[PDB]
This record gives C-alpha cells, structure tokens and sequence, in this order.
C-alpha cells in the first residue's frame, strides 16, 4: 500500500497547488 | 471559476480520504 | 481507535459521494 | 447561491472527519 | 457583499486541505 | 515527527473551528438577507 500512498500524496500536493492557483486566479478578479 | 475550484476541492477531499484509507491498510 | 477510524472513513465515503452528487446538481441547473 | 451552502457545509463537515480520522490514527501510531 | 464572506471560507477550506495533507505526509513518514 | 503531527493537528483544529464559524455566520448572514 506504500507505493499507492506515495502516489496519492504527490497527486494531493499537485491538486493543492492547483486549487491555490485556481483560488489565486479567483483572487485576480 | 469558483465552480472549477469547488470541483478541485471535492477532488482533494477524495485524495485525502483515500490516503487515510490506504494508511489504515498498512496498520 | 481502529473501529473509530473505520467508522469515520465510512462516514466520509458517504459524505464524499453526497458531496459529489451535490456538486453535480450545482453544475446541473447552473448550466441553465 | 443556496446549493453552494449545502456543498460548503458537506466539505467542512467532511474535513472535520478527515481531521478526526487523523487524530485517531495518531493514537495507533 | 455576501459573495465576499464566501471567498473567506474557500481560502479557509483550501488551507485546511493543505493542513490535513501535511499531517498525512508527516504521519506516513512515521508509518 | 510526533511534535510535527500534533502541531498540524492543532492548527487543523483551529482552522476547523474557524471554517465552521465562518460557515455559520455566512449562512445566517444570507437567509436573513
């Protein structure tokens, strides 16, 4: 299960950075 | 564009939940 | 703790599926 | 702006359970 | 005005996911 | 590690109470409006 956890954590990190962009993109309104 | 973030968030929720779920298997 | 985690995980799965359903209804009649 | 409240509430309520799950897992660790 | 109080919650929610993710990472490093 | 986790737990607990309070007043500050 550990390879899966590593992959899920990296996906999360990438999703977090995206959401913060998409919120920062909603901040530029 | 908040409705695309809204979907980003729900998507994060699932990411997080599945990590905890997987960690439980380790335990 | 094991029983308590299994229950919270399962309540969350429920809440996820509902959160997903709801986001679709929001997306549904927002596209109207 | 009503169906957004139901979603926001379900997000915050599920973040509470993720956080609880983590708390409880911390006693297992 | 109400549309402003909902951008606060959204930042607060996104920060909470960063919070939880960081904990899960830390805890996986112990696991 | 345990010091880090419990730091993150506590900050999540604080952020959760904050989000929950914000959610509340947000809801009332509408229904009434």
């Amino acid at each position: 299960y550990t390879s899966l956890i590593h992959s899920l954590i990296e996906e999360s990190q990438n999703q977090q950075e995206k959401n913060e962009q998409e919120l920062l993109e909603l901040d530029k309104w | 564009q908040a409705r695309q973030l809204l979907s980003g968030i729900v998507q994060q929720q699932n990411n997080l939940l599945r990590a905890i779920e997987a960690q439980q298997h380790l335990l």
